[PDB]
């Protein structure tokens, strides 16, 4: 009954390709064909944060565009005033190996996680006046890679257990967990209804979920390496991926397939990060060869780069307005352009 | 030109810059070492005297060592080993005695192939390139007792030489420091433990001593 | 192990029961959404340097 | 004839563009703004100077053989040659102390070596090389009473006394060299493991600089200790080359101190 | 709970010296800057001194410059004020406010129980219009308070404070930085300005809200507070 099981799989595979082959009228470059090319975008560097001392891994914009907080190697969480380069907080980890950070959108918590396979809350808005732990969640056995909040009490991780977890930061216990995944997790963007998430792991697949059942809506193909980074468009009917084999996918949620691939011949470095702009126009993507790009989202054409870092751009973020773009790095340096 | 607010806010910024600084500068004085090996290879059996990542912390001669545990990490290695870049050295533990036994998850493979496999991953990594590796070879006296039982020849085929200790504890110890590709740039330091007390950290000790002379060579330009 | 496989087909069985749109309606909605929110954008056009909060 | 200018010239063509670029890989490249670099960097500005200023002056001197600026010029510009050139060997005198704490206290030293100690190590061996040759050189003509330089020519008035031209030189040149041949020494020897090619390459690295520093500097200050016993043993060709021949370790302190390291000889190709 | 303890006033004959001691618990003492404000018996708030966090930067008021230093001890938590030359107009109560400073805090949130003291010109100016005013609970009572100078900053805060001193006790902040609400504190209080003119408006107005309502400024030391306002019954 195994083999029969097996051939019912791959009959239903070949149902779902040749579904999705059947509604492939035409690609997004033919659609995108006569729209005019956004030009030379040139951002140049007007902010740079110095203060950390190890490789920056992490950060994430508060809802405000003017805090934001960063992880890195050295054991600090620091919250930086991005309009005047001040420090804000500076909060002391008890475990260094860090690989995400978040920012709550109310302003009131951050998170934090990484190889300590434990996500760390941390309370803001404290009445003695410094930034405490509150919830320290324990439940994955792999690292925690990525982690969005969804309020103040809704926080989803991301670990190397390829599993997705959604936690009640005041039970601190979890109460769904997404499985589904055959690769280690990497990373997980959320939707701007909060309502689903995509998930990109390591099997170069990007997995749909959603929050509430907690079953996998859609499953996503078209990688062939790691998927390291992953982000909803602002109408939270597309999102993008960032893998190992130096291209960046677009996806359809309705359609559910692929619509535009962005890669150049000379490039052959992995992306560690994306993001999008405030419109979707633009897609960010910080590649391992120290620099970042700037697609044309809806032309595949290269339209920038943010290149001014000195080593491999872990992390990428946008403000909510769309006003600026922070780019951190391994060499300990956070970058405002603009 | 700042409000008064603006510039009691810059001053408890200057308060959090110098206080990172102190806090780099008592980091920066601190031995980090990843250790590494195999599954029930001795990787336990060395903390003693000296979920997710252990960090063993102790001192020796003045000297602070931060010593990370990554063996309950059952994930992908390549997806976190860029974390320990900047380590000092790397502790790799392989078991003397784990020549004729068979993985539990694969049969008709060897522990000390795999442990091989590992070490070549591990010693021509790209991110491990001038970090040298303290190769430790742990249990000697169940090797002792086991090579005059079992022959070397069922582990390595080529090898021809006799089944004493120290013929076949010399050859598998340069049939582990054949694996390194640069030899120039990083070094293996090769010790066999002993039961007695103390000598172990002092060969990481010195190892870590080297380590910090050739880095000092190589940061004042002579190297 | 039989199981396993039992999930894994009603999992593909569920994928394959959704309903999926025309790859070009789900093009020409993309495009509707990028130039409907072209000027609210600005890392597209240059934002001029008395509003912006990072050039001031 | 021609062929001295042109030779001259070119010699410090390769003197300035060789410090600038020492210059410019530490300010561009990240990786090499390190502490150790900062003492490189003033070596650099002092090379630069000399390669600039000193090698020029003293070449239209020697074609024209008479100086023709006038004795005020000629008593500064000995003043600003005479103190950078000492500026360059306590330069070296330093980074021969730091190697040496950094060799044999390994684990200290580099903790209590921060910028704030490294910019006293440069300001102290700066105001030592003022101290030493600017006061005497300026003042000498006046505390005396008399100008014994012709206006013809340029030099130092001192020389004539030949005790304050044995303690100078031996401040200026003979105790910096025996004790870098000391310190470098211990450097060698405490280099190998005490668990190859490491001390083969120190080895030939501290060879390379030490006789790079004593061939372009031992024949002038013997050619002054001698002078001062008799004027005359010394022919002023003799002495032109000598003193232009100082200035040669200038140009080859970029090769010596700053390509040893791969990551100059990187940024140099760039 | 955050805790300040004042001690060492009582009586001191003029020219005099007297050493205040303000004791900190509850909160992280080293991060908050300190100050001093006096009350007259008769009077309304007045700032004396100001150190702030690791001792950095201290102020003092025109009035009591030289003669009073402030200084504090963080390992054992304790705020100092030492006086030299008491005078009369120095017969006052004394209280240790608690003030911390980054993006969003909310300076002067907390204040001490106080100790009293009894002894044998391009300031900005905060005027408050009307000193009383008799009202009935239940209905929408407005303060205002006026300004010198505009109080509004080209990075657009308007630095204005509300305090509120129920008959007993210490002031309590209400309102820091014109517009935003502290914590702990009703949403019935709302306040607004518009550079030079500010109001505070409390609507649906209760029992426990009677008291003396004062305003102060932080755009520019020294630090000058309002006349006071104070609401009563009927
Ligand atoms: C001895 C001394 O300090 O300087 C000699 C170098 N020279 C001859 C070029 C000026």
């Amino acid at each position: 009954e195994l083999d029969q099981l097996r051939q019912e799989a791959e009959q239903l595979k070949n149902q779902i390709r040749d579904a999705r082959k059947a509604c492939a009228d035409a690609t997004l470059s033919q659609i995108t064909n006569n729209i005019d090319p956004v030009g030379r975008i040139q951002m140049r560097t007007r902010r740079t944060l110095r203060g950390h001392l190890a490789k920056i891994y992490a950060m994430h914009w508060g809802t405000d565009s003017r805090l934001l907080v960063s992880a890195s190697q050295d054991g600090k969480l620091i919250i930086w005033d991005s309009y005047t380069t001040n420090k804000v907080h500076a909060i002391p980890l008890r475990s260094s190996w860090v690989m995400t950070c978040a920012y709550a959108p109310s302003g009131n918590y951050v998170a934090c996680g990484g190889l300590d396979n434990i996500c760390s809350i941390y309370n803001l808005k404290t009445r003695e006046g410094n930034v405490r732990v509150s919830r320290e969640l324990a439940g994955h056995t792999g690292y925690l890679s990525c982690c969005r909040f969804l309020d103040d009490n809704q926080i989803v991780t991301s670990s190397g257990d390829t599993t997705c977890a959604l936690w009640d930061i005041e039970t601190g216990q979890q109460t769904t967990t997404f499985t589904g995944h055959t690769g280690d997790v990497m990373s997980l963007s959320l939707a701007p209804d909060t309502r689903l998430f995509v998930s990109g792991a390591c099997d170069a697949s990007a997995k749909l979920w959603d929050v509430r059942e907690g079953m996998c809506r859609q499953t996503f193909t078209g990688h062939e390496s790691d998927i390291n980074a992953i982000c909803f468009f602002p109408n939270g009917n597309a999102f993008a991926t960032g893998s190992d084999d130096a291209t960046c996918r677009l996806f359809d949620l309705r359609a559910d397939q692929e619509l535009m691939t962005y890669s150049h011949d000379n490039i052959i470095c992995g992306i560690t990060s994306v993001s999008f702009s405030k419109s979707g126009r633009l897609l960010l993507a910080g590649y391992d060869d120290f620099n970042c790009n700037v697609w044309d989202a809806l032309k595949a054409d290269r339209a920038g780069v943010l290149a001014g870092h000195d080593n491999r751009v872990s992390c990428l973020g946008v403000t909510d307005d769309g006003m600026a773009v922070a780019t951190g790095s391994w060499d300990s340096f956070l970058k405002i352009w603009n | 030109t700042l409000s008064a607010e603006d510039k009691a806010a810059v001053e408890r910024s200057k308060m959090i810059d110098r206080n990172l600084r102190e806090d780099g500068e008592k980091a920066a004085r601190e031995v980090k070492l990843l250790l590494l090996g195999a599954g029930e290879s001795g990787k336990n059996t060395i903390v003693k005297q000296m979920t997710g990542i252990v960090e063993t912390h102790f001192t020796f001669k003045d000297l602070h060592f931060k010593m990370f545990d990554v063996g309950a990490q059952r994930s992908e290695r390549k997806k976190w080993i860029h974390c320990f870049e900047g380590v000092t050295a790397i502790i790799f533990c392989v078991a003397l005695s784990d020549y004729d036994l068979v993985l539990a998850e694969d049969e008709e493979m060897n522990r000390m192939h795999a442990s091989m496999k590992l070490f070549d991953s591990i010693c021509n990594n790209k991110w491990f390139t001038d970090t040298s590796i303290i190769l430790f070879l742990n249990k000697k006296d169940l090797f002792e007792e086991k090579i005059k039982k079992s022959p070397l020849t069922i582990c390595y085929p080529e090898y021809a030489g006799s089944n004493t200790y120290e013929e076949a504890a010399a050859y598998i110890q340069c049939q582990f420091e054949d694996l390194n590709k640069r030899k120039d740039t990083k070094e293996i330091y090769t010790h066999f433990t002993c039961s007695t007390d103390t000598k172990n950290v002092q060969f990481v000790f010195d190892a870590v001593t080297d380590v910090i002379i050739k880095n000092n060579l190589k940061d004042c330009g002579l190297f | 192990s039989i199981a396993q496989a039992r999930k894994l087909v009603e999992q593909l069985k569920m994928e394959a029961n959704i309903d999926r749109i025309k790859v070009s309606k789900a093009a020409a909605d993309l495009m509707a959404y990028c130039e409907a929110h072209a000027k609210e954008d600005p890392l597209l056009t240059p934002v001029p340097a008395s509003e912006n909060p990072f050039r001031e | 004839m021609v062929f001295i200018a042109t030779v001259t010239g070119s010699l410090s063509l390769v003197t300035v563009v060789g410090n600038i670029l020492v210059m410019l890989s530490i300010k561009v490249n990240r990786q090499l703004q390190t502490v150790n670099n900062y003492f490189l960097f003033s070596l650099a500005c002092a090379d630069l100077i000399i390669g600039a200023f000193s090698m020029n002056l003293y070449t239209v001197y020697i074609i024209k053989g008479y100086w023709p600026l006038g004795a005020v010029v000629c008593d500064l510009w000995l003043a600003l040659d005479y103190v950078v050139s000492n500026a360059s060997v306590m330069n070296l005198l330093i980074i021969s102390f730091d190697r040496y704490f950094c060799v044999t206290k390994p684990l200290t030293y580099p903790a209590r070596r921060t910028t704030k100690m490294a910019g006293l190590m440069i300001a102290a061996a700066w105001v030592l090389s003022f101290v030493l040759w600017a006061p005497a050189i300026l003042f000498w003509q006046f505390v005396v009473g008399k100008r014994t330089v012709p206006d013809n020519q340029c030099f130092i008035q001192f020389l004539s006394n030949p005790a304050v031209t044995f303690g100078t030189a031996i401040a200026a040149f003979y105790l910096p060299v025996v004790i870098m041949t000391v310190l470098y020494i211990h450097i060698s020897l405490a280099s190998r493991s005490r668990v190859a090619a490491r001390e083969r390459k120190v080895t030939r690295t501290i060879f390379a600089i030490l006789l790079a520093f004593i061939l372009t500097w031992t024949p002038y200050n013997v050619m002054v200790l001698v002078n001062t016993f008799c004027q005359s043993c010394i022919p002023d060709t003799v002495w032109s080359i000598g003193y232009w021949l100082c200035y040669v370790n200038s140009t080859i302190n970029p090769a010596c101190y700053a390509l040893c390291n791969a990551t100059f000889k990187k940024t140099f190709r760039h | 709970d955050v805790q300040l303890v004042e001690s060492g006033g009582g009586l001191v004959q003029p020219g005099g010296s007297r050493k205040l001691s303000c004791s900190a618990s509850g909160f992280a003492f080293s991060s908050f800057g300190m100050h001093w404000v006096r009350q007259a018996p008769e009077k309304g708030l007045e700032w004396v001194a100001y150190i702030s966090s690791g001792s950095g930067t201290i102020y003092y008021a025109d009035t009591v410059k030289g003669r009073f230093t402030i200084s504090r001890d963080d390992p054992k938590n304790t705020l100092f004020l030492q006086m030299t030359s008491l005078r009369s107009e120095d017969t006052a109560m004394y209280y240790c406010v608690r003030s911390i400073y980054y993006y969003g805090s909310s300076p002067f949130d907390f204040w001490g129980q106080g100790t009293t003291l009894t002894v044998s010109g391009s300031d900005i100016v905060m005027t408050q219009a009307t000193s009383s005013v008799p009202v009935t609970p239940g209905e929408s009572v407005s303060i205002s308070c006026r300004s010198s100078k505009s109080l509004l900053h080209s990075n657009g805060n308007t630095y204005l404070y509300w305090f509120l001193q129920r008959p007993g006790q210490s002031p309590q902040l209400l309102i820091y930085r014109m517009s935003n609400l502290a914590s702990g504190v009703p949403d019935r209080f709302s306040g607004s300005g518009s550079g030079t003119a500010f109001t505070l408006t409390i609507s649906r107005l209760e029992a426990e809200d009677v008291g003396v309502y004062y305003c102060m400024q932080h755009l520019e030391y020294p630090l000058t507070f309002g006349a006071g306002t104070k609401l009563e019954l009927k």
